[PDB]
């Protein structure tokens, strides 16, 4: 396919970076890409991703990928993307999320951010997912992930890797996962009956530290007991292997 | 099936 550089206003410095990285391939000034009236089925690299031209090439259907992607892939066509949505860069080739426990809103900007940077979303979760991106534990969905040791994040992390990656190229382990980690307790409010007041001072503290709600029935999602009526093993054990434990398997 | 828990 043929490859179509259209200069624009406000591109960031990648964009020239990849005009010297390059006969098959046309560079066009602003004029001549507002100029375009059709989908000629080429690859269009531009910068940035916001002006009166990208809008009019994406509103085309043209296939549209920024220098970032260039930059990534150099001359190797097959690298490019695949997809009728623009593609920024590549900061999440290789990443396949799946959401749970979200806002749908949220959720459908988590699967905007992560398919512009070159990552794959699917609504289940199936054995291609390589990171679940959670709002809180204790769905399906996290359990799931949680026995086969999938990394469970925050939409942070997502956000994260565009707002940084829109200024420097990087991947998404350029990011430490564990700084956006789903908590192991979040979204939980855990009450305890029957625990002296030691213990019960232990997982107060536990459970602030692991982004749960410590409250000493309606505000209750879990009661520890010697809503989940639960032993102290699943808390201990959740903290232990990292993740909220599943609490039918803890009754 | 390849899926492992259905979207929410």
């Amino acid at each position: 396919f043929l490859v179509k550089f259209v200069k624009s206003s406000g591109s960031s410095e990648y964009f020239l970076k990849a005009l010297e990285s390059i006969e098959h391939l046309q560079i066009l000034e602003e004029e001549a890409a507002l100029n375009i009236k059709e989908n000629d089925k080429s690859l269009y690299i531009c910068d940035p991703f916001t002006g009166v031209v990208f809008n009019h090439l994406k509103k085309l259907g043209c296939r549209i990928v920024g220098p970032q992607v260039v930059l990534y892939c150099m001359q190797s066509q097959r690298c490019v993307p695949r997809a009728e949505y623009p593609v920024y860069n590549m900061t999440m080739a290789d990443v396949t999320i799946s959401c749970t426990t979200l806002d749908k809103d949220v959720r459908e900007e988590v699967h905007k951010y992560v398919q512009m940077m070159g990552g794959r979303v699917y609504r289940d979760l199936n054995m291609s997912v390589t990171h679940l991106i959670a709002g809180e534990v204790g769905s399906k969905k996290y359990l799931v992930a949680a026995s086969l040791k999938k990394p469970v994040l925050l939409p942070s992390w997502v956000k994260t890797l565009w707002d940084k990656s829109q200024q420097r190229m990087m991947r998404y382990t350029d990011v430490n996962m564990e700084d956006y980690a789903c908590p192991v307790f979040l979204g939980c409010t855990i009450c305890v009956t029957g625990l002296s007041s030691s213990d019960r001072k232990e997982v107060q503290r536990l459970t602030a530290e692991h982004g749960g709600q410590y409250s000493g029935m309606n505000e209750c999602t879990h009661l520890i007991v010697q809503v989940h009526c639960v032993p102290v093993q699943w808390f201990s054990d959740s903290i232990e292997k990292g993740f909220c434990q599943d609490e039918t398997m803890y009754k | 099936s390849p899926v492992l828990a259905e979207d929410s």
